[PDB]
RNA sequence: CUCUUACUUUUAACCAGUGAAAUUGACCUGCCCGUGAAGAGGCGGGCAUAACACAGCAAGACGAGAAGACCCUAUGGAGCUUU
RNA sequence: CUGAACUCCUCACACCCAAUUGGACCAAUCUAUCACCCUAUAGAAGAACUAAUGUUAGUAUAAGUAACAUGAAAACAUUCUC
RNA sequence: GCUAAACCUAGCCCCAAACCCACUCCACCUUACUACCAGACAACCUUAGCCAAACCAUUUACCCAAAUAAAGUAUAGGCGAUAGAAAUUGAAACCUGGCGCAAUAGAUAUAGUACCGCAAGGGAAAGAUGAAAAAUUAUAACCAAGCAUAAUAUAGCAAGGACUAACCCCUAUACCUUCUGCAUAAUGAAUUAACUAGAAAUAACUUUGCAAGGAGAGCCAAAGCUAAGACCCCCGAAACCAGACGAGCUACCUAAGAACAGCUAAAAGAGCACACCCGUCUAUGUAGCAAAAUAGUGGGAAGAUUUAUAGGUAGAGGCGACAAACCUACCGAGCCUGGUGAUAGCUGGUUGUCCAAGAUAGAAUCUUAGUUCAACUUUAAAUUUGCCCACAGAACCCUCUAAAUCCCCUU
């Protein structure tokens, strides 16, 4: 424990105090980083690259309709309503490989997913989930027994 | 200390060595457990070392009797009469082979 | 360890009776200063660090690595000559004596671990037999744990609870990451 | 700091350190510069734009910030339209 | 009375040895101890000594006269 | 407590053989729970130690002290007690081998000090021990005299070696 | 002094009794039973307790939320108080910050 | 769980023992006894330097009394024997002046002879051979 | 400076009054 | 007071009875000089030195007693006064 | 020439710094399983006292010291002194 | 040899389960435990403060009735310390058990008794034979300190090296704490037995599982995730606040009582002087006879006197011919209980063995008796130069034309 002082006793100062000087984490001027944070949408990134993975394994079947549910039962992509997610958004990252014909709705799409699912004759539709339904949409089974 | 403890003068039994040297051990008991984990090294002694160990000492009566005990002991005796006891308890194969030529050497 | 709940508790300073007055001045006695009676130092004071009961040493162990470990189990008594298999657990008579003198018999060891697809449909032989004794026990094959398999030397296991320990313990090797707890309905699962 | 919550027992976060740093997910923070809105008038224009500048904290400070704040704000976000998301992970970092 | 069975049996084996050296018991013989061959010590006897003794004549080398009369004394005690 | 000087009176000793020399009778006596002081008993104890049974009491007889009284108490009924009990044929061929005094259970009680103030006075108890052996009292060693100096000297000188070589 | 002149009574252990033969049966009910019971469930004591571990202020706080209303008057002034020396303890005594 | 210490006997024994010879106190109360059994034990390890410290001091006492009794200074006969290569040590040399005072005095004469023929060496300009007990046995 | 007086204690009496 | 003396009582000392308290690291517990955390029974150099009671003395054991009341320190208290 | 724990010599080698830090072991106790004249492998914790003017109890030291008490004779009736 | 030592029970602790308890007769709110007479008196009313913010002044968690989760998020705040939801989510629930204590433990408990206080209140200690005591000459013994058996012989931290030999010889300045430094004449300790002091997050590391997934809904995830192991003491103030209990001592007051010889003067807050009240001076006493006394000498002693009995004024107060007096022996403001394990940068203490690394420029601070960051030190890990240094090179102004340094391949 040391020899006397604050130390040994273990009354030292909290976390930050830096013996009365004006401490590192208080004169550094407020700003608006993390403001609004709770309110933020957030969407989980789905690749083609990770697309085009779940089809060729069998986890996600392109002969029919895609959704958040059909994604979820697949483990393709994890949501977290409670975390203020909005649902998936469909990245360019491997459009250059996609070849898979698919229809998939998600929530957002930028322009080069849009035209690389399009390229195959595949078909792509950004949907909105409000919170609550995007947590019955991911999973079906708990909303069922709640009787409602 | 020195001044706590008793002391002696160097010396040997009978002037062994003179005439002829006499191996001063006398006899060995062993007292090994069938079952007992702490006796497991006893065990292996008796199973390959003790056998090659009576053929070297001819003179030396070695009795291991196999009885349950907790700590395993091996007793030496010598002809001027001192008994030694050490205990074997949880000593491997190689330890008690040491300890065991160790005591042979001894006056 | 993980059902384990350790009721031992003493009481500390502020719970033994009494010791709210100082016992004498703080200066000019010539004693030791003390400000209370039930201090640790004192006789019949409270305890400075003691059980703080009751104490619950609750911890889970992944799902995967407690299905391993029974496999793991079931291994070393098949690699060891411990494990047994039996069409069926009927004996001709319900005598303890008979079930003792088999496994004598046999050379199953000191204790035997008995095990049966269902409790329900265990045969009314055995039961007799395995109420009467202790090193012999018999238990359905949901029961089936590493202890009981480690306590006991030799494990006995029928062949529906052959092929009910196989179908359950390789789906763990073959499942996906849990959306819900399996005790929800899956579309796959039970059976 | 609290380490364990009267209500809870759970650590709590210091609002303080939300309210001016910014942390990325790849464990630095982002801080502004003190006085970058005092007293403009009698300091140089290359002066000023240093103070106007977002600048990192080094591993004292960044590991002072990580014990005041939970677990939560050290998660992956994924903001739409984030002005920072570039800049939560790092490339070609040796050692 | 605190609890264990190591330490009272310890302190058991301590008084053990303290009445032995208060009233230490009378010396008794080697053969009457545990641990003891007669034939095999004789043999070794010879062994140590690093002479080819014959056992028949060795064994009647420590056969008194006085052990003799005492064996025959308690046969007819005995009445064998 | 312990008792075990009472149990010394009951040791049955072996028949002696017909060339055995006769053993002296050993008597063991003692007062237990006596309201004296073991410190002043001992003096009293040490008096008559190695002393005859008859010197022992005269010595007694006249001493100022409470116990003596006490002490001389006790040897009467240990005297009788040789003869009546343990066979012993002249009551006066007795002599002091033991005598000393122990420690016994004590009282505690308080003394009222000045200034409010006390201490603890204990009401002290002791017991005494006598043992008596028949046979007349061994003689008193004589003084170490001038040959004896110089045998032991001369002695020391011869056992002296050279120390620390071969 | 301070050690017993005797031997105490040996220590006489049914290990086969009912108790030990059938302990840690029915662990594995979730995995061997469809998961219709976890095992915590299977765990008898306090019922703030069950299938739950915490330190000393964990324990404290989490007794007075659950079963606070059924305690009895001294026993629950003693927990009020347990509380706030171990909060006063943790959050501000200690070698680390 | 109340744990307590069942074999405090023997821990204080363990000291006690080594203390059995002590005067006062210090041998039965352990309070008092384990601070002299420590110092008793330092003492023990410190006394092995003086030993051989007192050992040596010792032989050069009777190696000066008996080279005094052949007319002879600790110092010469010491150089000397080594100049006629005799390895012989303090120890040997001691006892040699007890059990063999006739070998003793030969070993005083060899380095007086040594010591004489050295002055003869200084006083010589060097035009004449080495003395027959100054040469050296050179080793290759 | 102020007096200072420390009253005596008086220990307990059943300590002083214990009997055969 | 110069300048003290005599006697009596209490105490005292001895004998008998009863029997405290502060104190106490261990002590086999000398003197001189020097030394040293700067004032030594314990260290250095010398000197002295069979053992053990009893009654006196108050130079020393930085004597016992009271975690100095003086002084300062504490982001320790309190009483009082006030623009 | 004497002179160290320096260095050499025979053998062995982790075996001489406060605060602090790292590591190897371990007494006793309880529990699982062994063991069965007192142990083993592990799991646990009220888990180790030459020191707090520490707490309680026992007993020393000062110390048989300080201090305390009963007027006298006598036939125990009584009388006498104050 | 004594004194003593030893013991296994009494009971208790934490949970589960279940919703407890009042009265034979007689007495009991008046002075409780008192057979028998005119009441009309009647309950409600924000806790404060210690403490944290290193002062303190706003502020500082305290079951409020579903485990978990949302979440330590929204939000609040000298926007500091710290405080902190909700929508929503939704599980299990078989009393008769114990890796709980075993007479300094476990309740204080053999008992709220003995004892202490006017009261509120505080609050103990301990027992041990055996199948049979209608077997008591019984149940052997050995174990702490303290003694006894048995005082002592030059010289010295009481030991060590030794030695034929205890001593004599040689060598050696107790321990802990605290310090720049202690044999220190600095601290604590008579001694024995028992008791008495390191509690945990954040990450990180190590070892398993599974793997772009991990996890037995929530959460995390650009090799992660889950689980385990492993780090955070004890005693002590003067205080502050709330609620009770106290004027049988003392301060003053109220109701109704009592005492004051003799002499002088005879008028007396007059004099001399008993009882009585007070306590000037000196000695004794200082653990005393006494937590304020004894002996002598003194002040007053018909008065603003002294005194018995009952009553009144209560602590943010009373009362006071002000002495900061007195208010149950300790009043710059009582005492008890509670907040309370108050707090203490201050002091003291901090328990088994062994080995290894290890002495460190400063800066800020109501800060210099402390802390935080550097520096130094430690562990683990990554990969690459580190140290020592050849030339060449690093200022004019100026009185010391300094010892040197920086840089630096080679080695
Ligand atoms: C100086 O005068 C100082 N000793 C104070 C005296 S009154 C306590
Ligand atoms: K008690
Ligand atoms: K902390
Ligand atoms: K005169
Ligand atoms: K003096
Ligand atoms: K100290
Ligand atoms: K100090
Ligand atoms: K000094
Ligand atoms: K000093
Ligand atoms: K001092
Ligand atoms: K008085
Ligand atoms: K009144
Ligand atoms: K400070
Ligand atoms: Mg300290
Ligand atoms: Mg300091
Ligand atoms: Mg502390
Ligand atoms: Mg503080
Ligand atoms: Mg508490
Ligand atoms: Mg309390
Ligand atoms: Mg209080
Ligand atoms: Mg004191
Ligand atoms: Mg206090
Ligand atoms: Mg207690
Ligand atoms: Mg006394
Ligand atoms: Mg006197
Ligand atoms: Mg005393
Ligand atoms: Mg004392
Ligand atoms: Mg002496
Ligand atoms: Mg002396
Ligand atoms: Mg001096
Ligand atoms: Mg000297
Ligand atoms: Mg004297
Ligand atoms: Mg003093
Ligand atoms: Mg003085
Ligand atoms: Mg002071
Ligand atoms: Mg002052
Ligand atoms: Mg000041
Ligand atoms: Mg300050
Ligand atoms: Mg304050
Ligand atoms: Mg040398
Ligand atoms: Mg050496
Ligand atoms: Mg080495
Ligand atoms: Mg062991
Ligand atoms: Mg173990
Ligand atoms: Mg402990
Ligand atoms: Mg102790
Ligand atoms: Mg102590
Ligand atoms: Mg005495
Ligand atoms: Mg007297
Ligand atoms: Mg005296
Ligand atoms: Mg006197
Ligand atoms: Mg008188
Ligand atoms: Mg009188
Ligand atoms: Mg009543
Ligand atoms: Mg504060
Ligand atoms: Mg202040
Ligand atoms: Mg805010
Ligand atoms: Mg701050
Ligand atoms: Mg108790
Ligand atoms: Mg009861
Ligand atoms: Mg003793
Ligand atoms: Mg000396
Ligand atoms: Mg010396
Ligand atoms: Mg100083
Ligand atoms: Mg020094
Ligand atoms: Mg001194
Ligand atoms: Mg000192
Ligand atoms: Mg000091
Ligand atoms: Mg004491
Ligand atoms: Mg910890
Ligand atoms: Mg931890
Ligand atoms: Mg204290
Ligand atoms: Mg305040
Ligand atoms: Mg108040
Ligand atoms: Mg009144
Ligand atoms: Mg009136
Ligand atoms: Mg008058
Ligand atoms: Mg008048
Ligand atoms: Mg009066
Ligand atoms: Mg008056
Ligand atoms: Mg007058
Ligand atoms: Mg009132
Ligand atoms: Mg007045
Ligand atoms: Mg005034
Ligand atoms: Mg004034
Ligand atoms: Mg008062
Ligand atoms: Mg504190
Ligand atoms: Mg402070
Ligand atoms: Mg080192
Ligand atoms: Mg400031
Ligand atoms: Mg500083
Ligand atoms: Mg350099
Ligand atoms: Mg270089």
């Amino acid at each position: 424990r040391g020899h006397k002082g604050e130390r040994q006793r273990g009354t030292r100062p909290r976390l930050g105090f830096e013996g009365g000087q004006t401490p590192f984490y208080i004169r550094i001027p407020k700003y608006g980083f993390n403001e609004g944070h709770s309110f933020r949408r957030q969407y989980k990134p789905l690749s083609l690259n990770r697309l085009q993975y779940l089809i060729d394994l069998g986890r996600v079947d392109p002969s029919q309709p895609i959704d958040l549910t059909q994604l979820v039962n697949g483990r393709g992509v994890t949501i977290q309503p409670l975390k203020r997610d909005y649902g998936v958004q469909l990245v360019e990252e491997g459009a250059d490989t996609f070849t898979a014909k698919v229809n998939i709705e998600v929530q957002l799409a930028s322009e080069l997913a849009i035209a690389a699912i399009e390229k195959n004759g595949g078909v792509v539709t950004t949907a909105f989930y409000d919170p609550r339904s995007l947590d019955i949409v991911c999973k079906p089974v708990p909303f069922f027994l709640r009787g409602q | 200390t020195a001044r706590g403890t008793p002391s002696r003068f160097l010396a040997s039994v009978l002037h062994n060595g003179l005439g002829r040297y006499v191996q001063q051990l006398q006899r060995l008991s062993f007292s090994v457990s069938r079952d007992g984990a702490s006796s497991r090294g006893a065990r292996e002694f008796v199973e390959r070392e003790v056998i090659d160990f009576a053929r070297r000492n001819p003179g030396v009566v070695i009795y291991v009797n196999s009885r349950p005990c907790c700590v395993p002991r091996v007793v030496a005796e010598y002809l001027n009469g001192a008994v030694r006891e050490e205990s074997i308890h949880c000593k491997s194969v190689e330890e008690i082979s040491t300890l065991v030529q160790k005591l042979a050497d001894q006056s | 360890n993980f059902k384990r709940i350790s009721y031992a508790k003493t009481k500390t300073r502020a719970e033994v009776r009494g010791g709210g007055r100082k016992p004498w001045p703080q200066k000019g006695t010539g004693r030791a200063r003390h400000g209370s009676i039930r201090s640790p130092l004192w006789r019949g004071g409270g305890v400075a660090h003691g059980p703080r009961g009751p104490t619950s040493y609750y911890y889970m162990l992944p799902m995967k690595v407690r299905a391993l470990g029974l496999k793991v189990a079931l291994t070393v008594k098949l690699a060891q000559d411990d494990l047994h298999i039996m069409d069926s657990l009927e004996l001709p008579t319900g005598d303890p004596q008979y079930l003792t003198e088999l496994a004598h018999y046999r050379r199953w060891g000191d204790s035997v671990l008995l095990v049966d697809l269902t409790h329900e449909e265990m045969p009314q032989s055995i039961v007799e037999a395995t109420s009467r004794l202790k090193t012999f026990n018999l238990i359905p094959a949901v029961g089936l744990n590493v202890h009981s398999m480690l306590k006991h030397q030799t494990l006995v296991l029928t062949l529906p609870t052959v092929a009910f320990l196989e179908d359950k313990l390789l789906w763990q090797d073959s499942r996906y990451r849990p959306l819900y707890p399996f005790s929800l309905p899956y579309s796959d699962f039970p059976r | 700091l609290t380490y364990f919550s009267a209500r809870k027992g759970k650590r709590k976060t210091v609002k303080a350190v939300i309210d001016r740093f910014l942390r990325l997910h790849c464990g630095l923070w982002v801080r502004r510069k003190a006085g970058y809105k005092k007293k403009l008038w009698k300091k140089t224009p290359a002066r000023k734009k240093r103070l106007r500048e977002f600048v990192f904290c080094n591993k004292t400070q960044s590991k002072l910030l990580d014990k005041m704040t939970t677990s939560f704000w050290k998660r992956r976000n994924w903001y739409v339209d984030d002005p920072y998301q570039k800049y939560h992970d790092r490339t070609n970092l040796k050692v | 009375v605190k609890k264990g069975f190591r330490a009272a049996f310890r302190f058991q084996k301590e008084l053990e040895r303290q009445r032995l050296l208060r009233c230490p018991p009378p010396p008794v013989r080697r053969s009457e101890k545990p641990n003891w061959d007669y034939h095999a010590e004789i043999q070794a006897f010879g062994h140590r000594l690093q002479e080819n003794f014959s056992l028949d004549l060795l064994k009647t080398a420590f056969v008194n006269s006085c052990y003799i009369k005492s064996e025959e004394a308690k046969r007819q005690q005995l009445g064998i | 407590i312990s008792r075990k000087w009472e149990k010394k009176n009951k040791i049955v000793y072996p028949p002696q053989l017909p060339g055995e020399p006769r053993r002296p009778a050993e008597i063991y006596h003692c007062r237990r729970q006596i309201k004296y002081s073991k410190d002043k008993m001992w003096y009293l104890a040490k008096l008559i130690r190695g002393m005859s049974i008859d010197q022992a009491l005269a010595q007694l007889e006249f001493n100022d002290k409470k116990g003596a009284k006490i002490i001389k108490e006790v040897l009467l009924e240990a005297q009788d007690m040789a003869v009546r009990d343990h066979n012993v044929e002249f009551r006066s061929n007795l002599y002091i081998a033991e005598s000393t005094s122990g420690r016994g259970q004590c009282l505690k009680r308080i003394r009222y000090h000045g200034r409010g103030r006390f201490g603890i006075m204990e009401k002290v108890y002791c017991h005494y021990f006598v043992k008596l052996v028949e046979g007349p009292p061994p003689p008193p060693e004589p003084p170490k005299t001038a040959v004896a100096h110089a045998k032991e000297y001369i002695q020391q000188l011869r056992s002296r070696t050279i120390v620390h070589t071969l | 002094i301070g050690i017993r002149l005797t031997l105490p009574p040996p220590k006489v252990v049914d290990r086969w009794n009912e108790k030990r033969a059938m302990f840690g049966v029915y662990d594995n009910i979730g995995i061997l039973g469809n998961f219709e019971k976890h095992p915590k469930e299977l765990i008898r004591g306090p019922i703030w307790l069950r299938g739950w571990k915490g330190n000393e202020l964990q324990r404290c706080i989490r007794k007075r939320k659950m079963v606070g209303s059924r305690m009895f008057a001294d026993d629950l002034h003693n927990l009020n108080k347990r509380i706030r020396y171990l909060y006063k303890h943790f959050n501000r005594h200690g070698k680390f910050r | 769980l109340r744990n307590r210490v069942t074999d405090r006997y023997f821990r204080i024994q363990e000291v006690l023992k080594h203390a059995r010879h002590f005067r006062g106190r210090k041998n039965r109360c352990y309070r008092l006894a384990v601070r002299t059994v420590i110092r008793a034990f330092v003492k023990c390890t410190k006394a092995r330097y003086l030993k051989k410290k007192n050992m040596r001091t010792l032989w050069i006492n009777r190696i000066t009394a008996a080279s005094q009794e052949h007319g002879l200074k600790y110092p010469a006969l010491i150089g000397n024997l080594v100049k006629c290569q005799v390895e012989l040590n303090r120890k040997v040399l001691a006892d040699l002046a007890i059990y063999e005072p006739k070998t003793f005095k030969s070993l005083a004469a060899l380095a007086s002879r040594r010591r004489h023929e050295g002055f003869a060496a200084a006083l010589g300009d060097g035009k004449e051979p080495e003395g027959i007990f100054s040469r050296v046995v050179q080793y290759h | 400076t102020k007096k200072r007086f420390t009253p005596p204690i008086y220990q307990p009496k059943f300590k002083t009054e214990k009997e055969f």
